[PDB]
C-alpha cells in the first residue's frame, strides 16, 4: 500500500479523521467479505470520509477562534 | 344429534347384547364407525368417548360370553379402543384387545389412540423387564412393533420410532424400514443418543446408526461414528463402501484431523497429515498472519509502565506458542545468543521453541540439527526434545526421519537427555499406536530398575502413542512399574503421571475394561485407591455416568496418598462431567459447591476443575468465578486459576480475559513464579494468533484423545506447580494435542478456492420438523474463515457441492451443473 | 437450571433432565455431607444466627463518606451527628463506593451492610424494558441506511469476531440527519427491537433543564448510567432542540445552554475512556449543530436520510397497508403510488385517516372512495415546501 499518497490525498484534515478514515477503510473491506483491505479501499474510503462529510467539519470554523 | 349419539350408543350396546349374529355384526360395525366418528375431533376427551366410559364394562361382559371368531375379533379392537379412557393403569387393557384378532392393522384409527397404545406398550414392556427378573412375551411384542415403526415412519414419526424400538431394545429391526428420506432425520436424532443412553446400548446405537449410515452411502457422518466406535475393521469397510477417490481423500482427511492411525495405500499422505504444513501456511498468507508477533507485543508492557532467566524463559514459551507452524520469527531464530540468556533448564526450552515454531513442517529439523552439535547436554536435550515438535502428528508412510534421529539418544546414560529423547517420541507419535516405536519404547520403558523419572515419562510416552482400546503388554509393563520401587520413591510425584499414563489407555471405551479395576483393587498399596478411582473414572470419559460421580463425591467426602486421591477425584469428575453441555454446567455448579467445603488440597484444583471442563470456549459464566479465586489466598490456587484462564481461553483471542491476564500480571508481579505462569497463560491465551485450540471435543461429538490426553498431563501434576515449574519440559505437550481450527475449500484437484460459507451459532435438530436450519445468525463469510467452539458450517452457494455434509477442517467441492 | 431440548415430547429430553435432576441431588448429599462433618457449633446454619445478633435491629441508613483507614470510617446519616463509624468484617469492602447507603448498627452504629440503590427513579423510565414493535421487515426500502447503522451498532455488539479480526475498532457513533417524517425514528425503533443491551433513550430537550447546575448533571447521570449497564445504545433524539427555541424556564439562557453542550461533547468523548456505550443521535436540522459534537471519533458514521421515491412509495404503500381489510375495488398500483410528491410520514397518515374514517361509517371494509378522501385530507394538510420554488 501506498501510505504518501493516501496522506497527500487528505489536505488538512484533523488526526480524528483519520482515525476515522482508517475505521471506513476496515469496514469496507468487510462490507465485501474480503479479509484483507487493499489500497483501493482505502481511497474510495478516504473520498467518502474527507469528500463526502466536509460538510460536516469542525476545523473550519475552529480554525478561527484559536 | 348428541343425545341420538348417547341413544346410539346405548342401542348398539343393547343389540352386542341381543345373541342374533346378525344383530351381533350390525351393532359391532355401527359401533366401530361411531368411535371413528368419535374421533372426528381428537381432542378435548370427545363427548362420545366420555360417554363410552360406563359402557366398557358392558362390552367387556359382552365378549367374555362371546364365541364368535368372526366378529369378536373387531370387538377385541374396540376394547383396544375404549380402553383409552379406561385407563386403570397396570390392567394392560387395550394390549391384549390387540391380540387374539389378525386385524392389528390399526391405521384406520386416530393418532391419539396409536399413541396411547405405544405408552402402553412401553409401560407393560418395563414390566415384562421387571417380569423377567426377581401375558405377553418377548417375541408378543414385536407382532406390534413391526406394524407401529412403519406407521409412525410413514407419519413422519422418526423420533418417535426410535423411542419405541429403544424402549423395546429390539433397535436391531430397525434399518429393515429405513426410507432414503427418512435416513438423515432418524439418524440425527439417534447419533444424540449415545451420550446420555446408559450403556452397553450404546454400542448398539452406534452400530445401528452406522447400518443406516452405509446403506445410504452417507460415509460423512458414518467415518464419525466409527471414529467413536473405535472398530478398525468398521472404518475398512466404510473405505470398501467408496470407489470415488475423493470421497477417500476427504475420509482420509477427517481421520487425519482425529489423528487415527488406519493404513490405506495411495492415500497415505493425507493421513498421514503431510500436507497440513502447506495448508497452514497458505492460511497464514491468506489471512496476513505471516507476519510474527513479538511476545513483548503479547504482553503490551510498554503501555503499562512507569530475575532475567526466568522472564526470558516466559518470553521464549510465549513466542513459541504465538509463531507456532508460520516457520518464521525474529526473537530466537536470528538471535542464536537469545539461548544463553536462559540458564539450567532454560536453554532446553528455548530450542523446543524452535521446533514448536516449526511444528508440523519437516523443514525445521534443518534449524534444530545446529543445536545438537553444542556439548552442553541441556542444548542437545531442548534440540532433540524439539525434533519430535517439528514432526509432531506428521507421518510419512515408509521411514519417519524423527524416530531415526530420536532412537539414538533414547539410551543415552544422562537423565536429561533421554528424557527430551522420550517425550519427543511420545510426542511425535501422539495417537498413532505406531509398532516400530511400540518395540523401541517397550522394553526401554517400564524397566523397574531405572530411575523413576525416566521410567514415568517413558510411561507417558506410551500413553500418548496408545490412546484408547487398551493394551495388556503396555498394562503389564507399567504395573511391573507399579511393583515396590522402594517406599520413598512411591512417594515421589513421578510415580502420578504413571497412574495417568496407565488411566490413558482406557480413557476411549469405558465400561470396556472391567477387569483391571479388579486387578488394583487386589493391590493394597496407600496409592493404588487413587490409581483405581483416577483410570476407573478416565476410562468412562465421554459418558457422564452419574453413579461413578456419586463414588467420586463420596470419596471426596471427609496423607500424600489422600491428597493424591482426592485430587484425582475432581478431575475424575471433570473428565465424566465432560461429554454433554448438561453434565458440563451442572459440574459448574459441582465444583462451585465444592469449593465451598473443600479441603486446602482440594482448593487449588477447582480452577483446573473449571478449565478442563471448558477449554477452548470462554464462556462468561466460568472466567469470573475463576477472577475471583485468582486474588485469593493459597498462591497456587491464584496459579491454577490463572492456567484455568488459559486454558479456557485457548486461541480464542478473547480481549477481555487478554486484559484480566493483564491485570494479574500487574498484580502477581512480586512472585516470579506466578508472573511466570501468567505469561504462560497469556501465551496459550492467543495461540497461533487464534487459528488453532484445545477443543477435546469436535462437531459430531467427536473425541480428540490427543487433546484430552495432552491437557491431563498438563493437569495431573499441577496440583504441586513447583514440580512442573522446575520442569517445564512437560508444558510442551500441549503440542501433541494441539491442532489447527479452520475451513479450507479444497478444489478437486487439490487446491483452495474460494467459496461463500455461512458461520452462525450451532443448533441441535432433534424435535424440529421439516427441514429447519441448522445455523442461528449466519455470517456471509468467504474461504477461509475460523470457527469458534460453538459454530457450524454450511455452503451459502448453491453450487460447490460438498461431499461432506459438516463443514469443519478441510473440505472438498464439486461443481453441481444447476443454476 | 439450564435450558431444556427439544420442545416437544421425547426419551431424550426426559434423559436431559434425569441427569438434572441425578446432578442436583448429588450436589445435595454433597452438601448435607459437608455440613454434618462440619462442627454445626461454628457451621451450618448457626452462621445466620450469629450475623443476626451481632448486626442487631433495627439497621439505620445512613450515606458513607469516607474510606480512610479501612475498618473504620466517617458516614453520614442525616440527622446523626456523622459518627466516626467502625467497617465490620460482615460487609464487603469492594461495594462501600464514597456516597453509597450503609446498614449502621442501631446503637453501636457499625456498618453491617451496604444497601444497593436498586431505586432508578428516574431510569425505569428511561431504561428500554419491552421491545417496542417493529422489526426491520416494518422498514421499507432504505436498505443502505439498514446496512450501515448494522454494520455500526449491531455487529460489534451481536459478531465482534470480524472487527477484531480485522482489527478496527467499531465506528463510535452514527447521526441520522435528513428530512423530517422519514423514518429517522423507526430505524431506532428496529435496532431496540433486535437488541442484546440496553435502550436508553433521551430527547434533547430534557437537558435544557431550568437550573443553572442541572443542566450537565442530567448529561453526566445519563452517561454514568449507560456505562454502569453495558453495553449501551443511547439514543438522544431531537439534538437540535439545545440550539434552537430558547426557552423561557432555562434561567440560564443560552450560557447554560453552551455549558451543557460542552458537557455532552466530552462525555461522548470524555478523558474517562468509557466501554462500549453507542450513541445514536437523530435531528431534522444538522445545520444548527456545533461542529464539535458531529465531528469525526464522536461520530464517525452520519447517515442521510432522503425522502422515498416511487417504488419506496409503492413498497410503504404495500407494508403499511398488509394489515388491512381492504376490498378488492381499491387499487394498491395507482393508490398512492402518484409521482406527485408524498414522504414516509403522508402514507401512514393517509391509512390512519381512512381507517378512522371507515370506523366511523362502521364499515369493517375499506372503500377506495374512503381511501381517496383520506388521500386527499392529507394532502390539504401539508405545508407545501419553501426552496423549491428557487429551483421551480
Ligand atoms: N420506509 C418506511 N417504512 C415504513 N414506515 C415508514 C417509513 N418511512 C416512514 N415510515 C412511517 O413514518 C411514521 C412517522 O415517521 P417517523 O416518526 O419515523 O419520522 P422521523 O423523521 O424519525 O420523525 P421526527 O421528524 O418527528 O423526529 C413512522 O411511524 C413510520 O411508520
Ligand atoms: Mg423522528
Amino acid at each position: 500500500i501506498r501510505w504518501e499518497l493516501i496522506s497527500r490525498l487528505c489536505p488538512n484534515s484533523t488526526g480524528a479523521e483519520l482515525r476515522s478514515v482508517c475505521t471506513e477503510a476496515g469496514m469496507f473491506a468487510i462490507r465485501a467479505r474480503r479479509k484483507v483491505a487493499t489500497e483501493k479501499d482505502f481511497l474510495k474510503a478516504v473520498d467518502k470520509v474527507i469528500s463526502g462529510y466536509k460538510k460536516f467539519s469542525s476545523t473550519s470554523r475552529y480554525m478561527q477562534y484559536n | 344429534e348428541d343425545a341420538k349419539l348417547k341413544t346410539d350408543l346405548e342401542l348398539l350396546v343393547e343389540r352386542l347384547k341381543e345373541d342374533d349374529s346378525s344383530l351381533y355384526e350390525a351393532s359391532l360395525n355401527a359401533l366401530k364407525e361411531s368411535i371413528k366418528n368419535s374421533t372426528s375431533s381428537m381432542t378435548a376427551v370427545p363427548k362420545p368417548l366420555k360417554f363410552l366410559r360406563p359402557t366398557y364394562p358392558d362390552l367387556c361382559s359382552i365378549y367374555d360370553k362371546w364365541t364368535d371368531p368372526n366378529l369378536k375379533s373387531s370387538l377385541a379392537d374396540v376394547l383396544s379402543i375404549l380402553a383409552m379412557t379406561y385407563s386403570e393403569n397396570g390392567k394392560h387393557d387395550s394390549l391384549r384387545y390387540r391380540l387374539l384378532s389378525d386385524v392389528s392393522d390399526f391405521e384406520g384409527w386416530g393418532h391419539e389412540y396409536i399413541r396411547h397404545l405405544a405408552l402402553e406398550i412401553g409401560e407393560v414392556y418395563n414390566d415384562q423387564v421387571e417380569k423377567d427378573a426377581e401375558e405377553f412375551s418377548k417375541e408378543d411384542t414385536l407382532r406390534l412393533c413391526l406394524d407401529i415403526v412403519p406407521y409412525f415412519l410413514k407419519h413422519n414419526g422418526e423420533e418417535d420410532a426410535v423411542d419405541l424400538l429403544l424402549e423395546i431394545e429390539s433397535i436391531d429391526k430397525l434399518p429393515q424400514f429405513v426410507d432414503e428420506n427418512t435416513f438423515q432425520r432418524v439418524c440425527q436424532y439417534m447419533v444424540a443418543c449415545v451420550p446420555l443412553l446408559p450403556p452397553p446400548e450404546d454400542v448398539a446405537f452406534l452400530k445401528t446408526a452406522y447400518s443406516i449410515y452405509l446403506s445410504q452411502n452417507e460415509l460423512t457422518d458414518a467415518i464419525a461414528l466409527a471414529v467413536r466406535l473405535g472398530e478398525e475393521d468398521m472404518i475398512r469397510s466404510v473405505f470398501d463402501a467408496t470407489s470415488d477417490p475423493v470421497m477417500h481423500k476427504q475420509l482420509a482427511y477427517i481421520l487425519a484431523a482425529q489423528k487415527t492411525s488406519f493404513e490405506y495405500e495411495g492415500v497415505q499422505d493425507i493421513i498421514g497429515n503431510g500436507k497440513l504444513s502447506e495448508h497452514f501456511l497458505y492460511l497464514a498468507k491468506e489471512l496476513n498472519l505471516t507476519g510474527p508477533k513479538v511476545p513483548e507485543d503479547i504482553y503490551k508492557s510498554h503501555l503499562d509502565n512507569s530475575d532475567s532467566a526466568q522472564q526470558n524463559l516466559a518470553s521464549s514459551f510465549v513466542n513459541g506458542f504465538l509463531n507456532l507452524g508460520y516457520c518464521n520469527d525474529k526473537l530466537i531464530v536470528d538471535n542464536d545468543n537469545w539461548v544463553y540468556k536462559t540458564k539450567g533448564d532454560g536453554m532446553t526450552s528455548a530450542v523446543a521453541s524452535i521446533g514448536s515454531i516449526y511444528q508440523w513442517n519437516l523443514d525445521g529439523l534443518q534449524q534444530l540439527d545446529k543445536y545438537l552439535y553444542v556439548d552442553e547436554p541441556e542444548v542437545k536435550a531442548g534440540a532433540l526434545l524439539g525434533i519430535g515438535i517439528s514432526a509432531s502428528g506428521v507421518h510419512d508412510g515408509e521411514v519417519e526421519p524423527a524416530l531415526l534421529l530420536l532412537q539414538d539418544y533414547v539410551t543415552n546414560p544422562d537423565t536429561k537427555i533421554s528424557s527430551a529423547a522420550i517425550l519427543g517420541l511420545g510426542i511425535a507419535f501422539a495417537g498413532s499406536k505406531n509398532d516400530e516405536v511400540l518395540g523401541l519404547l517397550l522394553p526401554i520403558a517400564a524397566s523397574t530398575d531405572l530411575p523413576i523419572e525416566t521410567a514415568a515419562m517413558a510411561s507417558l510416552a506410551l500413553a500418548h502413542v496408545f490412546v484408547g482400546t487398551c493394551n495388556g503388554d503396555i498394562t503389564t509393563s507399567i504395573m511391573d512399574n507399579f511393583l515396590e520401587r522402594t517406599a520413598i520413591e512411591l512417594k515421589t510425584d513421578w510415580v502420578r503421571f504413571l497412574a495417568l499414563a496407565l488411566g490413558i489407555l482406557y480413557m476411549g471405551q469405558g465400561e470396556q475394561v472391567d477387569d483391571v479395576l479388579e486387578t488394583i483393587s487386589a493391590i493394597e498399596h496407600p496409592m493404588t485407591s487413587a490409581i483405581e478411582v483416577l483410570v476407573g473414572s478416565c476410562a468412562y470419559t465421554g459418558t457422564g455416568d452419574v453413579l461413578l460421580i456419586q463414588d467420586l463425591l463420596h470419596r471426596l467426602t471427609p496423607e500424600a496418598g489422600i491428597v493424591d486421591e482426592l485430587a484425582y477425584a475432581v478431575l475424575g469428575i471433570a473428565l465424566i462431567a465432560l461429554g454433554e453441555d448438561i453434565g458440563k454446567e451442572m459440574s459448574l455448579r459441582h465444583f462451585g459447591h465444592l469449593m465451598h467445603y473443600g479441603n486446602e488440597h482440594i482448593r487449588r484444583m477447582v480452577p483446573l476443575a473449571m478449565g478442563i471442563v471448558s477449554v477452548s470456549d470462554p464462556q462468561m459464566k466460568v472466567f469470573d468465578t475463576l477472577t475471583r479465586f485468582s486474588h485469593d489466598a493459597d498462591l497456587e490456587v491464584s496459579m491454577n486459576s490463572i492456567f484455568a484462564m488459559g486454558l479456557c481461553g485457548a486461541g480464542t483471542n478473547n480481549a477481555r480475559l487478554a486484559q484480566l491476564l493483564r491485570q494479574l500480571a500487574s498484580y502477581y508481579s512480586r512472585e516470579q513464579d506466578a508472573l511466570f505462569i501468567t505469561r504462560l497463560a497469556q501465551g496459550l491465551l492467543h495461540l497461533g494468533k487464534g487459528t488453532m485450540t484445545m477443543d477435546v471435543f469436535n462437531d459430531a461429538h467427536v473425541l480428540n484423545k490427543v487433546t484430552l490426553a495432552s491437557i491431563l498431563t498438563t493437569a495431573v501434576g499441577l496440583v504441586s506447580p513447583s514440580f512442573m515449574l522446575k520442569h517445564h519440559q512437560l508444558f510442551y505437550m500441549l503440542n501433541a494435542g494441539i491442532r489447527p481450527k479452520f475451513i479450507l475449500a479444497l478444489n478437486d484437484e487439490g487446491e483452495p478456492i474460494k467459496v461463500n460459507v455461512r458461520v452462525g451459532q450451532a443448533v441441535e435438530t432433534v424435535g424440529q420438523a421439516g427441514r429447519p436450519k441448522k445455523i442461528t445468525g449466519w455470517i456471509t463469510q468467504s474461504t477461509p474463515v475460523l470457527l469458534n467452539h460453538g459454530e457450524r458450517a454450511e455452503l451459502e452457494t448453491d453450487e460447490y457441492i460438498s461431499y461432506t455434509s459438516h463443514i469443519e477442517g478441510v473440505v472438498i467441492l464439486k461443481k453441481n451443473p444447476d443454476y | 437450571l439450564p435450558n431444556i431440548y427439544p420442545s416437544t415430547r421425547c426419551k431424550l429430553k426426559l434423559l436431559r433432565m434425569e441427569r438434572i435432576k441425578d446432578h442436583l441431588l448429588l450436589e445435595e448429599e454433597f452438601v448435607s455431607n459437608s455440613e454434618i462433618l462440619k462442627p454445626f457449633e461454628k457451621k451450618q446454619e448457626e452462621e445466620k444466627k450469629q450475623l443476626e445478633e451481632i448486626r442487631g435491629n433495627p439497621l439505620s441508613i445512613g450515606t458513607l463518606e469516607e474510606i480512610i483507614d479501612d475498618d473504620h470510617a466517617i458516614v453520614t446519616s442525616p440527622t446523626m451527628p456523622d459518627y466516626y463509624v467502625s467497617i465490620l468484617s460482615f460487609v464487603d469492602k469492594e461495594l462501600l463506593e464514597p456516597g453509597c447507603s450503609v446498614l449502621l448498627h442501631h446503637k453501636t452504629m457499625s456498618i453491617v451492610g451496604v444497601l444497593q440503590d436498586d431505586a432508578d427513579p428516574m431510569v425505569s423510565v428511561m431504561k428500554m424494558d419491552k421491545s417496542p414493535t417493529e422489526s426491520y421487515s416494518d422498514i421499507g426500502g432504505l436498505e443502505s441506511q439498514i446496512q450501515e447503522i448494522k454494520e455500526s451498532v449491531e455487529l460489534p455488539l451481536t459478531h465482534p469476531e470480524l472487527y477484531e479480526e480485522m482489527g478496527i475498532k467499531p465506528p463510535k457513533g452514527v447521526i441520522l440527519y435528513g428530512a423530517p417524517g422519514t423514518g429517522k425514528t423507526l430505524l431506532a425503533k428496529a435496532v431496540a427491537n433486535q437488541t442484546s443491551a440496553t435502550f436508553l433513550r433521551i430527547v434533547g430537550s430534557e437537558l435544557i433543564q431550568k437550573y443553572l447546575g442541572d443542566g450537565p448533571r442530567l448529561c453526566r447521570q445519563i452517561f454514568k448510567v449507560a456505562g454502569e449497564n453495558a453495553p449501551s445504545i443511547v439514543f438522544i433524539d431531537e439534538i437540535d432542540a439545545i440550539g434552537t427555541k430558547r426557552y423561557d424556564s432555562n434561567s440560564g439562557g443560552e450560557r447554560e445552554i453552551q455549558r451543557t453542550m460542552l458537557e455532552l461533547l466530552n462525555q461522548l468523548d470524555g478523558f474517562d475512556d468509557r466501554g462500549d456505550v453507542k450513541v445514536i443521535m437523530a435531528t431534522n436540522k444538522i445545520e444548527t449543530l456545533d461542529p464539535a459534537l458531529i465531528r469525526p471519533g464522536r461520530i464517525d458514521r452520519k447517515i442521510l436520510f432522503e425522502n422515498p421515491d416511487l417504488s419506496t412509495k409503492k413498497k410503504i404503500l404495500g407494508i403499511h397497508t398488509s394489515k388491512m381489510n381492504l376490498s378488492e375495488d381499491v387499487n394498491l398500483e395507482t393508490l398512492v403510488t402518484t409521482k406527485d410528491d408524498l414522504s414516509g410520514a403522508d402514507i401512514q397518515a393517509m391509512c390512519t385517516e381512512a381507517g378512522l374514517l371507515a370506523l366511523r361509517e362502521r364499515r369493517m371494509q375499506v372503500t377506495a372512495e374512503d381511501f381517496k378522501q383520506a388521500k386527499e385530507r392529507v394532502m390539504k394538510n401539508k405545508v407545501e415546501e419553501n426552496l423549491e420554488g428557487l429551483y421551480l
